[PDB]
């Protein structure tokens, strides 16, 4: 799934309905619900290859 | 020819580099991505582990 939708069609039976024919819809998205977590050294020559490493999986 | 006579330990010293980051760079080289983060989540349900 990717979105959730809704649909109002019940404020025609309400009772004293303030929002008679509703015909609008909301659309909401849902990737904080599908992944909560989406918000989140001298120069030598094997400790700056790690990082380009590290910096590479994380890219 | 003149070795004896002198001192050239501080012109030679042993380097302060660390084999341990040549190590993690071949492990990470040898292993996937995927498993990089299948990693990043045993130490998060480790953490949720200790938690509890």
């Amino acid at each position: 799934l990717s979105s959730k939708v809704t649909s109002g069609a019940a404020s025609q039976f309400y009772p004293n309905s303030i929002y008679p024919s509703l015909n609008v819809e909301v659309v909401q998205n849902l990737y904080a619900l599908s992944n909560p977590a989406f918000s989140s050294t001298v120069k030598d020559e094997s400790a700056i290859k790690l990082a380009e490493l590290q910096k590479e999986t994380e890219r | 020819e003149e070795c004896m006579f002198k001192d050239t330990r501080l012109d030679v010293l042993p380097p302060q580099v660390n084999p341990l980051n040549a190590i993690l760079a071949q492990h990470t080289a040898q292993t996937p991505v995927h498993r990089s983060l299948e990693k990043r989540l045993w130490t998060e349900v480790r953490a949720t582990a200790v938690s509890e």
